[PDB]
């Protein structure tokens, strides 16, 4: 679904719009030899900050040619270190260095 | 009976790291990168003892 | 079609065989994240001239 500026120019200031935004990462390469098409997509509503902050892993597949995709995110330690209950039964991440 | 391992023969842990996808000649080979010279072998053919 | 070595090793010396060669110029190039696939292609005959 699409969002028309004709909206985004004359809504009540209140309204939740949901814009949509490809990641195009993993669009397939044309062909060598495949003849171009002819028009270009065009994007004319823009976020002001980032979108995706909650994002946590990104194209897990591996390319055939460098070592790791372009834009690739792996998991942050964060969300595998299971560290230990405190005695007062606090959550703690593990230690960094002894002691 | 055992067979005892040639003389030109290098030895070589397994590791998931070995293997790998590549592009070699227009296909996705299954690549093993060999550890003594880091040389990569997309065919299965040719690759070192 | 194929020709099998055993015709191409025991057949009377007059026959004329019909070997057929890809041109592999313009096979496609798979997508960079597709998986490999697993066995190798191989040509047992080839030719002595162009």
């Amino acid at each position: 679904q699409h969002v028309d500026a004709e909206s985004i120019m004359t809504a009540p200031k209140g309204k939740l719009f949901h814009l949509q935004f490809m990641d195009g990462l993993l669009r397939p390469e044309p062909s060598a030899f495949d003849p171009p098409a002819s028009g270009e997509d065009m994007r004319l509503i823009y976020p002001l900050q980032p979108i995706s902050v909650a994002r946590s892993m990104r194209a897990i597949v591996n390319h055939n040619e460098v070592d790791r995709p372009r834009g690739a995110v792996a998991p942050s330690s964060y969300e595998m270190d299971t560290g230990t209950l405190s005695r007062n039964g606090d959550l703690l991440y593990s230690p960094v260095a002894n002691g | 009976f055992v067979p005892d391992v040639p003389e030109g023969y290098v030895a070589v842990q397994y590791a998931h790291r070995l293997f790998s996808s590549s592009l070699a000649n227009k296909r996705n080979r299954v690549t093993y990168t060999h550890p003594p010279t880091g040389m990569a072998y997309p065919s299965p053919t040719g690759r070192p003892h």
